[PDB]
């Protein structure tokens, strides 16, 4: 129940948002 | 000689003296039985914080059928699928009234005699004392409210005031003599007669204690005793709940919750029967009442105080009553206890003031003060005693809940076997 | 803000109910008090409706009861009751409420004498000349005293100087033994 | 001194209000009640404005409903119903006040057969001659128990004896299923 | 909802009642204030059932007591003592109650001189002309001021000016020195 | 006894006090409501004292409203708002109160139109003829709804028929955005 | 899926029921046991307040082969229980489909208030797939 | 009290339910 | 604070009651 | 015997109380402290408030072979404390023995409630005696 | 925080008490 919390990172993959350039 | 699993639940709750069947199951000839029971038991909410444990006793026995249908029963097994159908006993119309032995009223207000049966036995066995008057009750049915829901009553654990020498105890036993003389040979023979007495009334007043006397035994068939196959006892402690708003802060609600694992070891069933299991919640008799017997004598003679052996084996039992123990002790509950006794166990105190406050389960009223001049009713627990100090009995006065794991060998075949025509 | 979901009295939910009409002839403690009720409900939860017109026959003070029967069940000495009244009279005669207790070996109790009953004085919400209100509860033993008998509680209306006319309103209540569950929106 | 933040009504915000003008005939309960209301509302917040003239047209004494319909969305059987009443009556009369239940297959209910109504009475705070105050609720179930019908919920105000006149107040009532959050100074 | 289980007055069970009777004459407090008791209950648990006659011989202002003696066991300094009253007048007079406290050699004191006595006032629930209710208490000192008396404690009711009539209700008073056990549903 | 800490309203201390003097012309909610403030405090912490005449030039029925300007800092959408007052009328009126919420581009607004005041309902401790007093609060959004506007809130007051008359009493009001610290003797 | 065990202060076991106990019944005798036809029994024989309406077929002598759970009666009409506090299908009519199939509501009874339903749960589902799939730069662009 | 709280499985022995295939 | 709880057995030593038989 | 030590925020150095400190209060010379008399002095002299009627002869220069708790005046009046919120003997009159000899009520102010008086506790005492004593056996048989 | 709540014995030194006899 520690990760439950959290939205997970979907860190694993390639790159799927392309918005122009850096956006934090 | 296969395995059969009759593990299960049991939620439970009952009043304090009485004793209440927690789980039965029925047997078969043949069978190997083995119950291994572990959960947990607690008493309803204290008003006050936590004083003293209460003794908690479990018990299993095993009761052939036999011992209860008698020779009907043996007819039954032996007239096999001719056999005129064993009877049921009759219950109150109410759905609780079967609660001693562990079960609700069916539908139908009857349960089956083994069940009540048993249950008596059981008490008239162990339970009650020797010399009280055997318990009778032909069905549950006739059975009183409080007896049929909650189980008989049993006696407060020993002490001075409740385990006196039996009622009948002789204090002096008379020899005839001729006018101006005295056969001392009768003498000797009367004194030999009388020890045989004596030792009957002291403990040899069942049939298979007097044949213990002799060096001889007894089967559990010969007096119909039920057979105890496990006795479990333990203490039952808890925690206290601090009170934390503006008024309760510095407050304390006692609540009890003892865990405990009963276990019956691998048992042959040798006859179709039943293995009964109950409980029993018992709370030392405490009582701000009591003072030590020889606080209350008046006149302090040598033969009370002194202590001398040479007095303190040869004299007779004393008969003395209630108000001898206790300040409002009844003065016409009689007991007969034995010489200078009050010289080998001390009893507990409890500073008179705790005698007023409400969730204490001391005994605030001396033993019998509500149920008159009446001994027996002394010495058996009286659970209204304690309605004093619980918060509330939403689950009577204890509760417990358990799982009971019960493996069993024994001829079965298998359901598909008795579903499958060819 | 918070709301406050515990109350000195809770109405019957959907049972228990009874309408009352007709005349309510008022008596003295010193006779037999007038038990409003036939159809006396038991659950110990009741709701009894009034559109009666109160009726000055027998004395000119005096007092009637709604009634209601207690379950001895419980095996705790002593449980709380407690009860709801609105009451508006056409006449002003200043009501008054509050909780009773009494036995009788009957089912239906149609009167009940003075002495054989037993008061609970409660908070009186309002107490004008032509209305009385109130909800609070109070403490009574619920096993029968005398072996035998049947145990009613309920709530007694009296005056000083009661005035011939109509008399409507809601008399309700209940032993409680049982805690009606609600929806407590941050649970 | 620390603020009390629980109560046991809480009236609706900016929302579900409505003002009702004009006559209000009551009735008695062996007829059908005027619940003056066509403009229900019933997030089961409401708050009605009243500044009509109490008329004796019918009875002389009798009853009125102020009513807004209960959210049935909820999957608990019953919750807590508040209202608050403030009621200044320019005729003598002694008001009354009370929470009530009834069903109706219809949307907007413009009266109600006094047989079909449930009584749930409450503290009443005030309950002069002239005027009748309470803030209070009740535990009610809130699902429609025959099958099609809407479940509807208010308060009702009721005399012995009416008295032709101006009445001017507020009725507000709400089916507890949220709490308004507010500042708490030290949280 | 969940039901209240607190009360500020708890009303004796089944004992230490007593139905007062007759003529009651009040008295200003720079006499002797009457006390209508003789058989005084005592376990500082009192029900005191009054149907009397409200009689002005004497003063046409005043008030008469209600008392019970108060047990002076406990080692604690002071206790809180608790009264319920319900009356309701047949002359308007307005009422008015409050706690006292008074010392006496006397076990069955038949009245008390003003002076002696120790006021403690009280939220008063209602107090129109003809009715008075309340239900609260307050801290007392309990054990005796003065070595050898007897400390009675008990619930006064005065008058500005009152009116000759009957009077009826129930003058309830206790010392907590016992909290009495109560099913409470949920545990 | 413990003593209670937590209250439902709390009186400003030293601060936000004016005198009200002369008259007061209560008018209908169909016209413009009369706000008998100029000197409009507004910490929201409000003490109006009253010593004027009820005067019946306007309407027979009506009320009258005490404000005070809400302060809009606070980023919570909603806070409560606490008012105590009592106020004894020479002639039998009824009054009857409650606190309100209205929006005004005016700093100090001297009246404000009945169709633009929001209510809520309040106990009412007690509501006599001649006498209406109560200490309570209610939850109240205190962003100004209308882009550019100030909020106030406050009591008013109305009556079914007032009657022209000395009014003498204290209308306190306060929104809670501050609980005043307090020795407590335990701590 | 989530269940709570039939409990019931009403079960009782089948035996404890039968008002004429038979050898068949009772013996537990083998030779009978594999050759007799099923037994068609009612809730009534197995609940106190059992509808008598609903019939099963069981398997001869399965009285012997498990025991039931037990709970005394006085927990019957304790609220906060998730025991069966009325016999299986009592609200359903005579349907055995409708008493098998769990009625949710026979639980409504034990909880403070379902704001969330009944039960509830919350959790990180981590799912990785391997598969043809073109990177979104691909896809966005043309050329 | 681990297993008070949870009826047991009844895992042992031979099958007992038939009632015409696999039901969860 | 353990045994202060419970009143003691009195084990130790020999037979004390005598009450005709075995009772529980 | 359960007792409190009693500090009071009434209690000072003696040496504070001294109106005109001379060489034999404070020099601390030995010849002087082992040959003069005792020194009689009041607790008026030891406490603010106190009673000058109580007289007690001490030891020369003792005030400097002890020294005595302290407690801020503060807590002089703040229920809940169990110090001597009185000089002792305040109110037993001009009588030392009762002020030497506790007296309970001087705690009665920080209690709660003495439901169980002041103090309260309770234990189990296992006592073993040996001793010429015949078993209850022979005491109730008779050959 | 131990030894705060308990008034110090006083042990180290000599005897300071004379009354007399034995007094506890």
């Amino acid at each position: 129940m520690k990760k439950a919390r959290r939205s997970p990172s979907r860190r694993k993959g390639a790159r799927l948002w392309y918005v122009g350039g850096s956006q934090f | 000689r296969e395995i059969v699993d009759l593990s299960h639940l049991a939620f439970d709750c009952g009043m304090l003296g009485r004793l209440k069947t927690v789980s039965w199951t029925p047997v078969i000839a043949g069978d190997s039985f083995e119950l291994d029971a572990v959960g947990a038991l607690r008493l309803s909410p204290l008003r006050r914080g936590l004083a003293i444990d209460s003794k908690v006793d479990f018990f299993t026995f095993y009761i052939p059928h036999r011992h209860v249908y008698g020779d009907q029963w043996i007819q039954f097994m032996r007239d096999g699928v001719n056999a005129q159908p064993l009877p049921s006993v009759t219950c109150n119309r109410y759905p609780d009234h079967a609660g001693y032995v562990g079960t609700i009223v069916p539908a139908n207000n009857r349960i089956p005699k083994f069940l009540h049966q048993s249950y008596l036995n059981i008490y008239n066995n162990y339970f009650r004392a020797p010399w009280m008057p055997e318990r009778t009750e032909a069905n549950p049915s006739n059975l009183n409210e409080d007896d049929a829901r909650y189980g008989f009553r049993c006696c407060h654990l020993k002490n001075i005031w409740s385990a006196p020498l039996p009622p009948e105890t002789k204090l002096a036993e008379e020899m005839g003599i001729e006018s101006n003389s005295i056969d001392i040979m009768g003498l000797q023979a009367a004194y030999a007669q009388l020890h045989t007495e004596q030792e009957r009334t002291y403990f040899m007043q069942r049939y298979r204690d007097v044949i213990s006397s002799f060096g001889g035994s007894t089967s559990y068939d010969a007096d119909n005793r039920p057979l105890l196959v496990m006795h479990t006892d333990f203490w039952a402690s808890g925690y206290d709940v601090d009170g934390t708003d503006q008024s309760s802060l510095g407050q304390f609600s006692g609540r009890v919750q003892q865990t405990f694992k009963h276990s019956v070891p691998r048992f042959f069933v040798p006859e179709h029967g039943v293995m009964m299991t109950l409980a029993l919640i018992r709370f030392p008799p405490i009582s701000p009442l009591e003072h030590h017997y020889l606080a209350g004598k008046s006149q302090l003679t040598y033969t009370d105080l002194a202590g001398d052996p040479a007095l303190i084996g040869n004299l007779p039992p004393r008969e003395i009553s209630y108000r001898d123990l206790f300040r409002d002790g009844r003065s016409g509950i009689k007991i007969k206890v034995a010489e200078s006794i009050w010289y080998r166990t001390h009893p507990d105190y409890v500073n008179f003031k705790y005698h007023d406050l409400h969730g204490f389960p001391f005994l605030d009223d001396a033993p019998g003060t509500s149920t008159g001049d009446n001994l027996q009713e002394a010495i058996l627990v009286r659970h209204q005693d304690y309605d004093a100090c619980f918060q509330s009995q939403q689950l009577l006065q204890w509760n417990k809940q358990a799982r009971y794991n019960v493996s069993v060998y024994r001829h079965m075949p298998t359901v598909r076997d008795s579903i499958m025509t060819s | 803000m918070y709301q406050n979901f515990v109350t000195k009295h809770d109405t019957a939910i959907q049972t228990s109910r009874f309408s009352v009409t007709g005349n309510v002839i008022p008596a003295a403690p010193t006779g037999n008090i007038p038990v409003i009720n036939g159809g006396s409900i038991t659950a110990e939860r009741a709701v009894v409706n009034l559109y009666a017109n109160m009726n000055v026959s027998t004395s000119s003070d005096g007092s009637f009861i709604v009634a209601m029967k207690v379950d001895t069940s419980p095996t705790d000495p002593n449980c709380v009751i407690s009860a709801g009244v609105n009451l508006s009279f056409a006449g002003t005669s200043y009501p008054i409420v509050g909780i009773v207790r009494f036995e009788s070996a009957s089912e239906q109790p149609t009167s009940i004498a003075g002495s054989e009953v037993e008061h609970y004085p409660i908070e009186m919400s309002v107490g004008s000349g032509g209305v009385c209100s109130a909800r609070d509860c109070a403490t009574v033993d619920i096993h029968p005293r005398t072996s035998g008998n049947n145990v009613f509680v309920g709530v007694i209306c009296s005056s000083a100087k009661w005035t011939s006319g109509r008399v409507i309103g809601t008399i309700a209540t209940t032993q409680v033994i049982h805690e009606y569950q609600v929806l407590q929106p941050l649970k």
